[PDB]
């Protein structure tokens, strides 16, 4: 059969160029006719239909997206890509390149939704904190200790303990918008508190679009 | 001008008969095709019907579509609920040379209570010394996923730099969430214990901690 692929950063800075391209592997972008169209998908929110194209010089655009949307065919390499200008914190949106026959009927080919979220500011690297655990951070017989992944950019952020060997009991959880734009999230495992200071706990932190890994261990709070 | 008005939340028992409908405002719905799109949670859209009343093939005979053009009104007719149907829904059209989509359906059909555990850490001195201080609160294995957060310094509430995270499920069934409390070093040591109160279901756990 045939699939659609697509590429390009994942990030765009505000007030900036959008570059999405979808290539197209097992078939033909001139032969079948076979018009071709972009959708983007809002987290949460409804598909919305940006503009589609032929293989020749047709195009057409939504009225809200007009004057903004610049889509080129190149036939020589077999893809299609997408230039978007004046980007917002509103186009925060999931693109999806839609292979589509019937201009009134169907996308009936769907490729792999890339996510795509402005960047602000820059790409930085985390902070990660170690949270030492103490008598009142346990509530009966087991004990809760974790690292705390702070002032990062962008999405996302691997956290393992132990190389992965403790999976049981760790808890990852969604990152948040801080006050000033930057990321925040912590991830933490329940152990007994007999284990505490009989075995090492140490939390790897991993930020791939900044290059930066960071192991902690993790201990009791040492009272000064 | 010609929008697709769409339910946003559609839930029943499985087993039974449900309508969706698609409403367009100014254009007709016998002047265009109807496509309904069937979309999972993180994966690309698919198309569970074409032409308003005929289904792919791959799809089983149950998502079966009717057009009322006296009401404007586009309806899509799904008997017998599954587990696997539990997706997004959208009708699309074409108006005049722009695709237009609808709004969105939440297709949709229980779970016992749980108590928020719920544990605190002080900021570390490694953070300290790099001139910082976040206080971490954290909401695990409860049910429902529905907590409030107020941060405490020795009695008068935390607003600023306050940042809590939206219940998430966990991998026992429950709802885990957490609570970040951005300071500074110095405001950190000038009151001398700081509270975290979960309220969960009435009930309220309050843990405390404090520069030892």
């Amino acid at each position: 059969q045939v699939q659609l692929q697509e590429s390009g950063p994942g990030l765009v800075k505000p007030s900036e160029t959008l570059s999405l391209t979808c290539t197209v592997s097992g078939g033909s972008v001139s032969s079948g006719g076979y018009f071709w169209s972009w959708i983007r998908q809002p987290p949460g929110k409804g598909l919305e239909w940006i503009g589609c194209i032929y293989y020749s010089g047709s195009t057409n655009y939504n009225p809200s997206l007009k004057s903004r949307v610049t889509i080129s065919v190149d036939t020589s390499k077999d893809q299609f890509s997408l230039k978007l200008s004046s980007v917002t914190a509103a186009d925060t949106a999931v693109y999806y390149c839609a292979r589509q026959l019937w201009l009134r009927g169907r996308f009936d080919y769907w490729g792999q939704g890339t996510l795509v979220t402005v960047s602000s500011a820059s790409t930085k690297g985390p902070s990660v904190f170690p949270l030492a655990p103490s008598s009142k951070s346990t509530s009966g017989g087991t004990a809760a200790l974790g690292c705390l992944v702070k002032d990062y950019f962008p999405e996302p952020v691997t956290v393992s303990w132990n190389s992965g060997a403790l999976t049981s009991g760790v808890h990852t959880f969604p990152a948040v918008l801080q006050s000033s734009g930057l990321y925040s999230l912590s991830s933490v495992v329940t152990v007994p508190s007999s284990s505490l200071g009989t075995q090492t706990y140490i939390c790897n932190v991993n930020h791939k679009p900044s290059n930066t890994k960071v192991d902690k261990k993790v201990e009791p709070k040492s009272c000064d | 001008n010609f929008m697709l008005t769409q339910p946003h939340s559609v839930s029943e028992s499985p087993g039974k008969t449900v309508t969706i409908s698609c409403t367009g405002s100014s254009g007709s719905i016998a002047s265009n095709y109807v496509q309904w799109y069937q979309q999972r949670p993180g994966s690309a859209p698919t198309t569970v019907i074409y032409e308003d009343n005929q289904r792919p093939s791959g799809v089983p005979d149950r998502f079966s579509g009717s057009i009322d053009s006296s009401s404007n009104s586009a309806s899509l007719t799904i008997s017998g609920l599954k587990t696997e149907d539990e997706a997004d829904y959208y009708c699309q059209s074409y108006d005049s040379s722009n695709v237009v989509f609808g709004g969105g359906t939440k297709l949709t059909v229980g779970q016992p209570k749980a108590a928020p555990s719920v544990t605190l850490f002080p900021p570390s001195s490694e953070e300290l010394q790099a001139n910082k201080a976040t206080l971490v609160c954290l909401i695990s294995d409860f049910y429902p996923g529905a907590v409030t957060v107020a941060w405490k310094a020795d009695s008068s509430p935390v607003k600023a730099g306050v940042e809590t995270t939206t219940p998430s499920k966990q991998s026992n069934n429950k709802y885990a969430a957490s609570s970040y409390l951005s300071l500074t070093p110095e405001q950190w040591k000038s009151h001398r214990s700081y509270s975290c109160q979960v309220t969960h279901e009435g009930s309220t756990v309050e843990k405390t901690v404090a520069p030892t």
